[PDB]
């Protein structure tokens, strides 16, 4: 698994591979790891598929009930609900979740939640088994307030290297763009990103 | 076990083998692995057979009650959500690996559920001990926009691959076709390529071969 | 013996007085509301009355956004209205989590009516003195109006009205559908369906409205929303350029 | 908070009468007339759809409900009390039977389960009895066709033909004249429409009348093909058109 | 609070009586008459059906005579729904005993347990008592043929011949007049039919208004057999006894 | 008949809850308290009836803080008001624990509203004998609310409850008409002092103490703070000047 | 009127009164008189103990809650035991968990909230005792008056019980005098003895009749009885 | 260690022409030590027969449980239970103890009273239904029984011929198992009559 979320000039873009493995076998090569919890709040899932799917479903339930009573929640609020489930059930969960959402006032925000259940607000975050191989690359190539074109290229080049070295990662590169304009789905095929 | 699921242009088809085993010993040579959750939502089981049977019947019972409460046709997403939340609750101890398919007012669906609660969505799926043999055929012959007849042929070829190449699978091929506009057709023993040849000798014993000590008539009527 | 009118037990006549008095509490607000179905939309109009000058008009509301798709207008006291609103929102979120799809308008109506039935049978829970009208564009049934009462009774409507002057609005709508022969308002845009509902509100009640006198809720495909004072003002200008 | 009504709300009076049951039966008598007739090859249950408003859609309110694919029910009295009993009857058919024996309960046992729920509403603390009487019609392999009447007390008795509600006294007398042990299903439906006409004041058509039958298996209503043992539900609700066709031969 | 509406079902009267028990017995005194008679070679259970119509299905009907065990049966007088609650628990207790000891439950133990449940609603709970009176007909290898009766108070007694329900005073006088210790079952069947026919509030005693059951140890078997009489079997015995 | 006013959850023939209306009488008997919504905050003020010279001045604080941005003031049964604030403090802490952000004022208003409404549903509980004026600054502007014993609450430009609510509401209505652009936080503190002094004529027999609190975006950083020292005396002098 | 609405505490009257609370307040006026008063350094409780017979003991009125806090009772003694025991636990909780001496103001808030819970729920009765809590915390000396209604008020001086108005009128007049008695415990006690004597009518305060307690700047809460109060008579 | 190998024993069921047969051994043991030669493993409730293998304490318990349940069934339904219905009853009862199972291998045999159709069914310890048309085997010599039945069995055997088939399948399978044998009993079940026969076999 190789997942990342990067904030930029117009908002935030989430990126992920499509490989879920049971050992050396690829059970699904077209997996969608970019999960919606709210209209303009999305998450990246890593670790146990059963754990991350159950957590994301509970958060989506909480934010829907939040919207019915108090209106549109903030990205920090959505990260807090994720954190509350991850921290309180830390002994039984294996979940690495990056929360990324767009606000009109706060622009783009990224919150990473590692295994322990802590919250970390960052300009960009990388997680998963394949992220270890791109720590050096992402730190040297990341700039703040990049354009949509630049950010897509940054994530596309980073995840391509993460897929190249990590066996647990592979398939297609999926992207979700979060701006004031709306929500955009992007997909990049092996024949494109492998030769970057 | 070997079970598959293939989506076509106007619906979804699921297929299975008919071999039930107790370790290396075949218990049932012709068992039904294609179960029914609701009239138009069918399920294929893999792993612990008692777990797959009971989890299908429990959700199937609750789906029927939900259908009568809402006055609506059962949805595949409902069966999927109720199965995954039940399986996640037991931390994977209920060893039920299922391929769930069906048609509803929203369209045709195909999902796969694992014992721990994780779910997947695709156009072609396979589970069981012959999952890899079946997937190999699916990855070689699958194309987008298949016809009903092409989907049945592809799913049947995938099960055959599991029958011939996997030891945990054999005997017959069971198929269930679910089209959007029509009733679901369950094809029990769609193919029978494993008929046991006529025995070389009849082993009918002559009457009086077995030694008997005592004989009595059992009372059944109260 | 005379406590049959105090708790929810049967009277010698086979009646339940506490349920009957709960019906009488629904008209305490002196507010009239109507619901109509369009070609692909559902609209609710409700009277907005702000007597005290010290009140914030933006906080005075009897129309609630239950979910993304479902909206609810209430006839009765506001404390009992918000009690039913919070519960309906909780039931809507739970249904989606458990069954994977958005709760239909008629299903939520049945659920709230079943809860009202419990207060009719069990002694310790008093009935809520409110009438709830649920509106949405269902993904299977289309435009829908479903109304629940303190008795636990619920049914679907082509169009409905609730309040002290309910009968005047009801007969006004009845006569229109006898004339049009159809069970809905044959109009493409929701704006004109809102215009229809306001026009027939004026004709039945015999009273003119300003932008602050009305409260409008519109339900469309995959969304329910409420109109602002300026959105109603635009709707009131259009009906004025006809009479 | 907390239910402090732990005592019975229905108690024995000096005369030996259970007041709340008697008053619940009074509420049934005020309700719209519903009837049931058992034929040789089926059972029919019918009622009037008393529309509270012409703006209200009568289709969205079903007074006749399916309990199991072979068992149906109709009522007279309080609508809301019936709806919750149907939900409980459908669930108890699964929890107390189907999840144990892999098959649907026989008519007599499901009726016995419904009667138990209604009995508890008479004795348990802080509740009133159900203000409804039910007519449950069904079929099972070993008993054939049967019809039962369940009262607010929880008492149930089998019927060849009966009616409950407003003009139940006048309807039962008419049913006694027309019923015989050689009636076919179509004959029973014909008598049902004749008996219900006397109770109906206003319009008498397929839109104002609700009728359902327990007869032959319906393979077209099963939803699937392949299993020979599964032949479809015996419960079938007649459409507005199916009623109107039989009203012309009245 | 809720104290206002409390009827207080479990309180003593100034005379030392239990209001709800007394009123529940008053309720049963209007229900159909049930008679049990013990003979030397068996027990006879007879019951009169309260309220009958022409369209009432009798073949599938069972309101007063219930089977608890293969050796024990009951006659019901009072609320039919309240009876079935107690009848179900009695069937469970009988099976619990059989699972524990691998023997059929002695008649008295089953009667006492049901009577203790009836007693419970008399002392605690704040709930109304069961408006039901039972007549227990049963057999065990200790006392042989046994006939018991239990009422809402939770009190049970043994009998040679007993009647519960309507017109008990009239029925008990008729039974005490014609009963002898050396009676046969066929004589006891006749006595039960004669006593009911004389205490009937209706015009004539017909088969469609009767429920009949006998518990006999068949001489050509050696085991106890229960026989709940069918509508035709009641119709036959009604003619033979001289009632027609 | 009668007796509909004895139990809490009971509806009267005219669809009224008398026990709730009886709780309103306890509020009307209580001390007068007000709330003024200004251009970027809210100002709370309360009368403090000095019973005797033995009462230590500036000690018996009536106005209470919920979280760090909400201020609460109530009229009637003081212990009932404290119970409601305790619930609100738990309710605010529960919101912040799960959602990180401090609870919005309209969100907090419903939480108290649902809790007070709950005490009108059962006969085992008594309705609150307090009308609570509360509010503060959140994500989008300032809010002012007044909660009734029935559970009913609304948003207010100016709120008043207690002994001299009529005199206060009259003075609050004068401000809304003369200031359509919006009163300032500095002016609202001075004006709140005047309204309390003018509404004190309904209780002019006893001497009183003035207590003011405010929560403004520019003045107190959106945090609830008590008016103390020079600003308090400045407000007292402004009121004592315009009382004559 | 009153008879229909005084059955339980859960019921309001048409005028908006709670009669079961008001009846509980009547239990205080039946009880023996006790006086509380303070300065800027010390706080004193002077309590008149009541005997049943001349052979009976004079029942104790003052209870120690902590080394810096205590209270005097008027009304039902077992109700005072429950409330003082609760206050003992709250003072103990603050010292064990926070290493902090519980504020006298906060102690009054806790007694207010506990008494309130008995006035809103069915089945419960209001406490039938009035309490006068004295204490020396980080903000100096304090005196509080507790009422069964839940109302707690901070005061310079006060008296509760039978004929307590006589002592209360005295303290309201002597206000400017006893507030300045700083650094002298003996003069503050004598001011309380002069206060409690204003409520006397039946007898004169004797040796085994008088009960005095004091807490202050360098004085832990100590109760004086019998021989120790002889120099104040 | 294995609760299915402490006591030993085997059960086999076979279908014929309008008839079913169920057979079991009589051995009750404690590891290597033989305890009893009278422990019958086949029970009946009405016309439905049930053979149970595995842990003997559970064999006795389940028999007492199903006697308990079929008796209450007969009182409510007013009829005897059918083999198909009883099969589902066993299945649901065993799964009720999913995470604390009875260490058993139940076998249902009988003929439907209404249709006259022969019926046999098998279960694992947690209630999975094995519904075969030919034969059902269970016990410590299940592998031996599978080999015997697969070879000797032929469809539509007459009651007299089916007896010879099931008896020889049981006897030769038990002789290859150390924990099985010590006498045997065969039931021949027909629509009208049921014959019980004790077999003469090795006692080692
Ligand atoms: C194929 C699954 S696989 C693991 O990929 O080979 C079949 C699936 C199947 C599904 C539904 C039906 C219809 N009822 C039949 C078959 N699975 C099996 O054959 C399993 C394989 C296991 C997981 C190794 N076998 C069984 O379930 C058998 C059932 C027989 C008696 C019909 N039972 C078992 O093996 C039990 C496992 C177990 C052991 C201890 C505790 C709980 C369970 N053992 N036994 N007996």
């Amino acid at each position: 698994t190789s997942i990342m979320a990067v904030t930029f000039k117009d908002g935030v873009i989430l990126g992920a591979d499509s490989r879920t493995t049971t050992g050396a076998y690829i059970a699904n090569r077209v997996t969608d790891k970019l999960t919606r919890v709210h209209d303009k709040i999305w998450c990246c899932r890593s670790g146990s598929a059963a754990d991350t799917q159950a957590i994301a479903d509970i958060v989506q339930y909480h934010l829907e009930l939040y919207t019915s009573q108090y209106g549109t929640p903030s990205t920090e609020t959505a990260a807090s609900v994720f954190k509350e489930l991850c921290y309180e059930n830390k002994d039984n969960l294996t979940a690495g979740i990056i929360v990324a959402g767009y606000d009109d006032k706060n622009k783009g925000e990224v919150y990473t939640i590692p295994l322990g259940g802590s919250v970390h607000k960052l300009p960009y975050a990388i997680a998963g088994s394949g992220s270890t191989f791109i720590y050096g690359y992402c730190d040297k190539n990341f700039r703040e307030n990049m354009s949509k074109e630049e950010t897509v290229d940054f994530i596309k080049h980073s995840l391509s290297q993460a897929i190249k070295w990590d066996g647990s990662s592979g398939g297609v590169i999926r992207m979700v763009v979060l701006t004031a304009a709306g929500v955009e789905r992007l997909i990049f095929y092996p024949d494109e990103y492998e030769q970057l | 076990t070997t079970i598959v699921g293939v989506k076509f242009n106007n619906g979804v088809v699921i297929a299975a083998d008919t071999r039930s085993t107790q370790g290396p010993i075949v218990a049932d040579k012709n068992c039904a692995k294609l179960h029914r959750i609701s009239p138009k939502i069918w399920c294929a089981g893999a792993g612990t057979a008692a777990d797959t049977e009971a989890v299908t019947q429990l959700i199937g019972s609750n789906i029927e009650l939900h259908s009568l409460y809402t006055s609506r046709e059962p949805r595949v997403v409902s069966a999927l959500q109720m199965l995954k939340q039940h399986l996640f609750k037991y931390q994977g101890h209920i060893g039920a690996y299922l391929i769930v398919a069906g048609v509803d007012p929203t369209g045709s669906h195909l999902f796969s559920i694992h014992a721990h609660g994780s779910t997947d969505v695709g156009y072609y799926l396979s589970l069981g001990s012959g999952s890899l043999a079946a997937m190999a055929v699916l990855e070689s012959h699958w194309k987008q926009d298949l016809t009903k007849e092409e989907a049945i042929k592809l799913a049947s070829d995938a099960i055959q691959a599991g029958i011939w190449n996997d030891l945990g699978s054999g005997s017959n091929v069971d198929v269930c076709v679910m089209e959007i506009g029509k009733d679901a057709e369950y094809l029990r023993n769609y193919l029978t390529p494993n008929v046991r040849e006529e025995k070389q000798k009849s082993y009918k014993f002559p009457r009086g071969t077995t030694a008997v000590l005592k004989e009595s008539i059992v009372n059944i009527c109260d | 013996a005379g406590y049959d009118r105090h708790i929810t037990i049967f009277s010698p006549e086979g009646r339940l007085y506490q349920v009957e008095y709960a019906f009488k509490a629904t008209n305490q607000t002196n507010i009239n509301s109507l619901a109509v179905r369009g070609k692909d939309c559902t609209v609710v109009i409700s009277q907005k009355k702000v007597p005290d000058k010290l009140l914030d008009p933006t906080t005075v509301s009897y129309i609630f956004c239950i979910s993304r798709t479902i909206g609810m207008v209430v006839n009765g006291p506001i404390p009992d209205a918000r009690n039913a609103a919070l519960r309906a929102k909780a039931e809507a979120a739970e249904f989606r989590y458990k069954y994977g799809y958005d709760m239909p308008c008629d299903v939520l109506a049945k659920r709230m009516a079943n809860l009202s039935q419990i207060y009719t049978q069990r002694a310790y829970m008093r009935p809520l003195g409110v009438i709830l009208t649920f509106v949405s564009v269902d993904e299977e049934l289309g435009p829908s109006i479903y109304k629940t009462d303190p008795a636990g009774y619920y049914v679907g409507y082509k169009a409905t009205a609730t309040g002290p002057k309910q009968q005047e609005i009801t007969t006004n709508l009845e006569n229109h559908f006898k004339k049009s022969k159809i069970d809905h308002i044959n109009e493409e845009s929701w704006e004109k369906v809102v215009e229809f509902a306001i026009t027939h509100m004026i004709d039945a009640l015999g009273t003119e409205f300003s932008k602050n006198d009305l409260e409008v809720g519109v339900a469309t495909k995959d969304k329910f929303f409420t109109l602002s004072a300026e959105n109603i003002e635009e709707r009131l200008v259009a009906i004025a350029e006809q009479d | 908070m907390t239910d402090r009504y732990s005592f019975s709300l229905t108690t024995f009076s000096p005369s030996g009468k259970l007041g709340q049951i008697d008053y619940a039966l009074t509420a049934v008598k005020q309700g719209v007339t519903s009837l049931g007739i058992k034929a040789t090859n089926g059972v029919v249950i019918a009622t009037e759809k008393k529309s509270s408003s012409p703006l209200a859609m009568s289709e969205t309110l079903s007074k006749v409900s399916l309990l199991t694919p072979d068992i149906g029910a109709v009522y007279s009295g309080m609508g809301p009390d019936y709806r919750v009993l149907v939900d409980k009857s459908r669930k108890v058919a699964h929890t107390s039977y189907k999840r144990i024996y892999g098959e649907y309960p026989p008519t007599k046992l499901l009726v016995s389960e419904v009667a138990k729920i209604m009995q508890e509403a008479t004795q348990s603390g802080g509740v009133r009895p159900f203000g409804v009487s039910l007519l449950i019609a069904g079929h099972d392999e070993f008993n054939g066709f049967s019809l039962y009447q369940v009262d607010p007390s929880g008492s149930y008795f089998p019927w060849k033909a009966t009616a409950i509600g407003k003009g139940s006294v006048a309807a039962k007398t008419f049913l006694e004249k027309r019923w015989n042990d050689e009636l076919e299903l179509e004959d029973a439906i014909h008598i049902a429409l004749l008996t219900l006409k006397e109770s109906v004041e206003g319009e008498f058509n397929g839109d104002t009348i609700e009728l359902a039958i327990i007869g032959d298996e319906n393979p077209d209503l099963l939803g699937y093909t392949g299993i020979p043992t599964d032949k479809g539900p015996r419960f079938r609700k007649l459409t507005s058109q199916e009623i109107n066709d039989r009203l012309e031969a009245l | 609070g809720s104290r206002r509406y409390d009827s207080r079902t479990t309180i003593f009267s100034p005379e030392g009586r239990l209001y709800q028990v007394e009123y529940a017995l008053e309720s049963i005194s209007h229900a159909g008459t049930a008679i049990g008679i013990m003979a030397s070679d068996g027990i006879v259970l007879a019951a009169e059906r309260k309220v009958t119509s022409t369209l009432l299905e009798q073949d599938t009907s069972t309101e007063k005579l219930y089977k608890l065990n293969d050796k024990i049966a009951v006659a019901v007088a009072g609320l039919t729904a309240d009876a079935e609650i107690l009848i179900n628990t009695a069937r469970i207790h009988a099976q619990n005993y059989l699972k524990t000891y691998n023997e059929d439950i002695p008649v008295e133990i089953l009667v006492r347990r049901l009577s203790d449940i009836k007693q419970g609603y008399t002392q605690h709970g704040g709930l109304r008592p069961f408006g039901v009176s039972f007549i227990y007909a049963g057999y065990d290898d200790r006392y042989g043929y046994q006939l018991y009766t239990s009422n809402p108070s939770g009190n049970y007694t043994g009998w040679k011949a007993i009647s519960v329900g309507a017109n008990t005073s009239a029925a008990q006088t008729l039974l005490q007049m014609d009963y002898k210790d050396d009676m046969k079952v066929d004589d006891a069947i006749e006595l039960a039919l004669k006593t009911l026919s004389k205490t009937t509030d209706s015009s004539a005693l017909t088969y469609d208004r009767l429920e009949f059951a006998t518990i006999r140890k068949g001489a050509n078997d050696g085991e106890v057999y229960q026989k709940i009489f069918k509508p035709q079997e009641i119709k036959d015995i009604l003619v033979k006894t001289g009632i027609t | 008949g009668t007796g509909y006013d004895l139990s809490n959850s009971v509806f009267s023939p005219d669809g009224r809850n008398f026990q709730v209306e009886y709780a309103v009488k306890a509020v009307e008997n209580g001390t007068t308290s007000i709330g003024i919504k200004c251009n970027d905050g809210v100002v709370f003020a309360v009368e403090k009836l000095i019973t005797s010279k033995l009462l230590v001045p500036q000690k018996n604080v009536k106005i209470q803080v919920v979280d760090r941005h909400i201020g609460c003031v109530y009229s009637g049964l003081i212990p009932d008001g404290r119970h409601l604030v305790n619930r609100g403090r738990e309710e605010a802490a529960s919101f912040k624990k799960l959602y990180k952000t401090p609870i919005p004022i309209p969100a907090f208003a419903d939480r108290l509203g649902q809790y007070v409404q709950a005490h009108t549903l059962y006969n085992s509980v008594r309705p609150f004998g307090v009308s609570t004026i509360f509010g503060g600054v959140d994500k989008n502007g300032a809010h002012l609310y007044m909660l009734e014993p029935s559970g009913s609450y609304w948003g207010y430009k100016g709120a008043a409850t207690g002994k001299g609510r009529q005199s206060a509401k009259a003075e609050l209505e004068k401000l809304v008409d003369h200031h359509p652009e919006g009163l300032s936080a500095r002016e609202a503190v001075k004006q709140a002092a005047k309204i309390i002094y003018l509404a004190h004529e309904d209780n002019k027999e006893k001497d009183f103490e003035l207590e003011i609190s405010w929560c403004s975006l520019s003045e107190t950083n959106g945090l609830h703070k008590f008016v103390k020292g020079d600003l308090l005396q400045e407000a007292i002098d402004f009121a004592q000047k315009e009382i004559n | 009127f009153r008879n229909n609405y005084d059955g339980d505490t859960v019921t309001f009257s048409p005028t908006g009164r709670l009669f079961q609370v008001e009846y509980a307040l009547e239990a205080i006026k039946q009880g023996s008189v006790t006086v509380g008063l303070r300065s800027n350094t010390h706080a004193v409780l002077v309590a008149l103990k009541r005997n049943a017979d001349e052979l009976s003991s004079y029942q104790k009125k003052i209870i120690k809650c902590d080394e810096h806090m205590g209270l005097s009772l008027a009304g039902l003694a077992p109700d005072a035991r429950v409330l003082s025991n609760y206050l003992r636990q709250q003072c103990n909780y603050s010292s064990l968990v926070f290493n902090r001496k519980l504020a006298v103001e906060r102690a009054g808030h806790l007694l207010c909230d506990k008494a309130q819970k008995n006035t809103q729920s069915y089945g419960g009765r209001p406490y039938g005792v009035g309490l006068l809590i004295i204490g020396y915390d980080k903000s100096g000396a304090h005196l509080l008056e507790f009422q069964p209604s839940g109302n707690v008020t901070e005061l310079y001086g006060t008296a509760i019980g039978a004929r307590s108005q006589g002592a209360k009128t005295y303290l309201e007049r002597t206000l400017d005098t006893f507030i300045k008695i700083d650094g002298n415990p003996d003069e503050l006690i004598k001011a309380g003895v002069e206060a409690i004597s204003q409520s006397l009518r039946d007898e004169s305060l004797t040796v085994d009749n008088l009960s005095i307690a004091i807490v202050g700047k360098d004085t832990p809460f100590t109760i004086y009885d019998g021989e120790a109060v002889a120099k104040y008579i | 260690s294995d609760p299915s190998s402490i006591n030993g024993g085997i059960v086999v069921a076979m279908t014929g022409k309008d008839c079913v047969a169920i057979a079991c051994d009589l051995r009750l043991g404690s590891q290597s030590l033989g305890v009893s030669n009278k422990f019958e493993k086949i029970f009946h409730y009405g016309h439905v027969f049930l053979g149970i293998t595995g842990l003997a304490t559970d064999v006795t318990t389940l028999n007492e449980m199903f006697r308990y349940k079929t008796n209450l069934y007969k009182l409510k339904e007013e009829r005897a239970i059918e083999p198909e219905t009883f099969t589902q009853l066993v299945s649901s009862s065993l799964y009720e103890r999913r995470f604390g199972p009875y260490f058993v291998g139940p076998v249902v045999a009988g003929i439907n009273s209404k249709s006259g159709k022969p019926f046999i069914a098998g279960f694992d310890l947690i209630g999975c239904i094995d519904e075969a048309k030919d034969f059902i085997v269970s016990g410590t010599a299940s592998d031996q029984l599978f080999g015997m039945c697969e070879s000797l069995y032929e469809p539509n055997l007459e009651p007299e011929d089916l007896f010879e088939t099931i008896s020889q399948a049981l006897l030769n399978a038990a002789d290859r198992d150390a924990l099985s044998g010590w006498g045997a009993v065969v039931y021949i079940i027909k629509k009208d009559e049921v014959v019980k026969r004790y077999l003469k076999m090795r006692q080692d």
